[PDB]
């Protein structure tokens, strides 16, 4: 299993949405976050967006390209995840995502 | 789709609805509702509602009013608003009296005698209707008035300013409550605009007619912004209709077409339409239902305001759209949306089924401007106009037999005692546009 | 639920209620309070409360004013907002006076005795109130107001705005601390409403009454708006009454039910209803306690100014709505919402009890209209008038002992002495009425 | 837990981040007095003390010492229900002392100290709980404090039910969570009028505790954007606002107004006590009862006395004895209004009352009567006296008086009764709107 | 070993699990508001909860039945925990939590 | 490589910060979160959660000047990948 969170700039989110859908990717959640070519502005660190999916190791690659493509036009983190449970059916592991 | 009372009952709990709206008429059109917490509801399926009759039939006369409400499960539908306490969603029913009798005096019940009326001649009836309205502003005190929200003519691309989107919005809430809509566009009038409906079941369609009164109005509201389905809130620009398209079908089949005809039109729809303009004045006190009714049926507008049918003509009372096949239809033109559409459409279906029993020929179309025309002109053609005002209309359809049979008696008296009373009120009153002409004068 | 101290003290750790109210009324049926901070909560259910009976019985008389509230566990109730400071909830008790009797002033306690005779012939009441006030907007500086929120009559889907989500609010507020609502509607007067609880034991519902008056008006007061209780805020619509429906119960089955009976009410029913329409005339005092009580008792609107029982006409002082069964009810129609409700269902029960101990014959309904007979025609009916004003209900109930003794002498006496005060202020106002009537005439 | 060392002190200054140091204290006039010490001056002050002016607690009448020291009390330290951006705040008070090591006797919460002294020579120790009523006014526009009214409600009504419900919740909130453990808070007689009753408790730091109500009260509602009055008369036509004094002796943890061996359960030295109270609080009235405005309050028609009697039955006397008997037994006072020094005004009732036991003072019959629906023979038959009816009639007893000048120390007495003169000397020059409203057509 | 469990609730339902984490005396807790067709007829008219709490294992089981008991009247993501130090005691690791 | 979730006091973030600076690690992912001290404040608790990629030689480093700049919880995660996206960096040089 993984655990995919994703930092992209904010006005990807719904393009990235859209490539993410096209894979059967729905399960996501979004954050607002932000992590000295910037500096010029002050006057006038920058806001990002969080995105967390939990995928199926089958998954993982259609995933990330998904972020990719409608991230391009940031950084994707891919995390060791070992356990994955669905609150309502005592689901475990690949049968909770 | 919503088919016993526990698919209601799971998407109650699914959903999260936590209100149900009851909805209904009164004799005159006003539409009526009470609340019912979702937690009631399983208690309300299995013993239905007692409620006051009152609040369809009125206080005036002393008469049965203990009446009960069993709650029509396919009628559930989710109002397109979602406050945090939760979802809300309304229902429909049938009224019954203490005896287990139907209530003959709901004008529901009253649609549904007209509709068992033509099923025994093999027919059910389709209706379209097209929806006009106004969108005002709100005052300092959120009170609606008439002051414009644009200076826009007939389908132009207007307004494009904060009402742009509150327009989109009332078209995104009716679509996606499942009405369907064919298409929207500005009307002829400054901020007046238009709704059709796609072509459905009459009963199911006058539900709808109810529902988007106050989904419309309520969306609006809460925008900043007022709806208005006044006749005519305006003089000196169009008045607003509810034209109203309708066919009959048998075994699936639209019996308005003939392609064998050289109209493409059936015998039995030239009867239909024979009935409707032998009856029309009879009832427009019904389809045109208060004193402002009148100041749209004035020459000069887009109301017809004289007895005739067309196929060319978009001036006529009854025009027949080009469309042949399975959408041939009859539109009416003369209804306005303050009418209350059970009585409207039941009055119209059953105007219609008499010409088609008596094969009332509906005589030749009228292909000029009868506008245009001088009186000797229009009197050897026969063209007779409508009632001029709401008393003459009272008058025609107090004498008339066939709607009084069509509405049922209790109906029928309460609605011309009331609409007597509306004119009596009206008739009296010293307008500021006397002061003006005769105050300095006389 | 409720049960113990255990289980409320319990319930206020795990629910991080911070403050607890208590709830009581004085003689004339306004709401009183103090805050209990809950660190002295425990304390409180082990000694009691020591505070001033001058609060209940007020301040004229010399008489034992240190009194003892020994909280009821069973009546504590969380109320539906919830402060950043932590949550919030009232409690009830019973009074005691120092020598450790109860107090017979409380007028909860007037309302047991009556429980308590009842049960003495194995009788007990349930009551199902419906309530009905206005929702008033606030000034420029957050007062009150009789400025509408909207203009629409009987049973309509009304407001579509703002308040809207208000009435919304109210009726899940109330639903959702286990009120259980069976439905509200929009009431016959504009920005006039009104909610039907369901049936309960008459002091469940008698101190629900005083919880949704106050929780009713401070969820408005925190949207923008103003729930007013008066009976006949604006002259010229309808007022607000407090209608109040009735069932005795024996052995489990409803004593007004008999199956066998024409009408299948049972005797006791009818002796119920005559012993209500003996004595009503000397405690409408009580249940209509203010001089504007009387402006809404004038004949034109909803309002029953005449005595006599009926099931047909719903106008009636007494109706009988249709139901039968375990739901058999008697609707006793005049009171308004500025009563005392523990005194007021006393009194309705003690009557009633009253009339089947000696089996006192209701005579004859009336199904007609009173108000279209004549003054000789009801008196040929010998169909009498309620008080015409508070004075002349204070006459009435003055001379009473049905009311002095089940009210007891100290309630009976400080009630009239202070209603007898409140009219001797009003009856020598010069209103600006008499100024538009009579300043240019004399 | 309980601040006892300065190292308890100093560990939840560190602890809770608290930057700011009050100290509190009043003026001889009962003037709530402070000032502001950075956290990083706190371990200072508490080795060497803190040095201020004296002429803010004895005003700048006179050349007298004025260099005094503060040491400071830690088990006073308290912290302020507002956590500003800046950081946590807390109160703390303590002893002053003059230039030679001695303490100044001019400081009020000396003078309690003293009477409490008094009472610990005859064993005994003194309970107070205060009943502190006020009103709930709006700010105006400018944010200035107004009489307008924030409800119309009564007696113990459910009220305010707007925006105002929640502030007075949190009034209440605040100063239960700083500890002050109050029993019960209700609607008083007039309308926006509100009493929050004190737990029970020794009087020293009943006293200390009465100076804190008064000012987080008044920043709660200032911040919320209302005003906290304790004017005792702010309205004309409708009840004042008091300080009902309720009081009790303790003999190590025993209650010595109980005896369960007489007809009433009141102990004979009860009645002694409130015979001293009835004998001098003529002489004191100034104190308890110390602007001009204070006699607006003490005229007939409303919860305000006005004649001196004791009773336990009726409700309105000048000394009321509630029912509860056994640990809980105590006398209440009631005609103080919340403007006065507590420090003087409790120190006082308690001598008096010690004066009363330990002189037999008889205190006479009970009035159980309405004393206002009285003829004046009737109150002369029952010899039944009057307070003062201004404060320059209440200043002139207090003059005379050597139980008042011993009890308060010279310092404290003439101190008191210049300044008391200042005022009503500016007071009664004034011509009012009211003399235009009456003479001016008149005359 | 012990773990970071992330569960997202509709926002009515936080205080029920609340109390559902106080059974077991679980208090040590990090609450997120998060956005995260049902809701389609609503856009002319969604937001969760984030909560992340630190366990040691024993407690694994019974903190996922206590937010699921206050939740259901959302998801659980349990995720691996290395280490967790507190600032003021210095503790690390099951301590520390 | 290293995922670490640190939740200080609002008021001392950019003192975090500095110190962070100090041993080079720059990138980071500010939010707002919320986590009887506070409750006699309810009249009149909320948190900053900063989660950084360190790398296992940053690793303690990066601990101890969270340490060092909050005082006046830390959470370890194992990262398995990362991408830059500008770049398509993966791994350590990503960071």
């Amino acid at each position: 299993m993984k655990y995919v969170i994703a930092m992209i700039r904010p006005e990807r989110l719904d393009a990235v949405k859209r490539e993410l859908q096209k894979i059967e990717v729905s399960r996501l959640t979004v954050s607002s976050v932000s992590g000295g070519y910037m500096e010029i502005y002050r006057a006038m660190l920058l806001e990002k967006i969080k995105i967390e999916i939990a995928v199926n190791d089958e998954f993982l690659e259609p995933t990330i390209e998904a972020i990719k493509t409608g991230a391009k036009g940031g950084k994707i983190f891919v995390l060791p995840l070992e356990n994955v449970i669905r609150i309502r059916t005592n689901e475990t592991g690949p049968e909770a995502i | 789709k919503c088919t016993t009372k526990e698919d209601v009952l799971e998407a109650v709990k699914e959903r999260d609805v936590k209100f149900i709206r009851t909805q209904f008429t009164d004799t005159l059109g006003i539409i009526k509702s009470w609340a019912i917490p979702a937690e009631q509801l399983e208690e309300a399926f299995e013993n239905g509602v007692m409620f006051d009759g009152s609040s369809i039939q009125g206080f005036t006369r002393i008469e049965e009013s203990d009446m009960k409400l069993a709650l029509d499960p396919s009628t559930f539908r989710i109002l397109p608003w979602r406050p945090a306490t939760g979802a809300v969603a309304r229902i429909l029913g049938d009224v019954y009296l203490p005896d287990g009798n139907p209530f003959k005096g709901d004008p529901r019940y009253v649609l549904k005698t007209a509709i068992k009326e033509a099923e025994k001649m093999g027919f059910s009836m389709n209706v379209g209707p097209e929806l006009e309205f106004f969108l005002f502003k709100l005052d300092a005190n959120g009170n609606p008035t008439t002051e414009l929200t644009d200076q826009g003519g007939y389908f132009d691309f207007a307004p494009l300013d904060r009402a742009q989107d509150v327009r989109r919005d009332i078209d995104y809430a009716l679509e996606h409550m499942g009405f369907q809509i064919e298409a929207s566009h500005h009307e002829v009038a400054p901020s007046q605009h238009e709704i059709d409906f796609r072509f459905g079941d009459v009963l199911c369609t006058a539900d709808n007619v109810v529902t988007f009164k106050y989904v419309v109005k309520s969306i609006a509201y809460h925008k900043g912004y007022y709806a208005s389905f006044m006749p005519k809130p305006l003089f000196g620009v169009n008045g607003s209709g509810m034209h109203s398209n309708q066919s009959l079908f048998k075994d699936g089949k639209n019996v308005f077409y003939d392609p064998d005809t050289p109209t493409k039109l059936s015998q039995d729809a030239m009867y239909y339409i024979g009935g409707l303009l032998k009856h029309i004045r009879e009832f427009t006190a019904v389809t045109n239902p208060v004193v402002n009714s009148y100041k749209r049926l004035v020459p000069g507008y887009e109301a017809p305001v004289y007895i005739s049918w067309s196929a060319q003509n978009r001036s006529s009372l009854i025009r027949i759209p080009a469309t042949r096949g399975n959408g041939t239809r009859i539109e009416l033109r003369c209804p306005d949306p303050a009418c209350n559409p059970y009585l409207a459409f039941a009055l119209m279906l059953r105007a219609g089924l008499e010409g088609i029993k008596n094969k009332i020929d509906p005589g030749e179309p009228t292909n000029v401007n009868i506008f245009h025309l001088s009186d000797k002109e229009r009197e050897e053609r026969g063209i007779r106009s409508l009632p001029a005002d709401l008393k003459e209309a009272i008058d025609e359809m107090k004498g008339s037999k066939f709607v009084k049979e069509a509405l049922g008696e209790h109906v029928f008296s309460h609605y011309l005692c009331a609409k007597e009373m509306e004119w009596d009120e009206y008739k009296a009153v010293v307008h500021p546009w006397e002061l003006s002409r005769y105050l300095s004068m006389l």
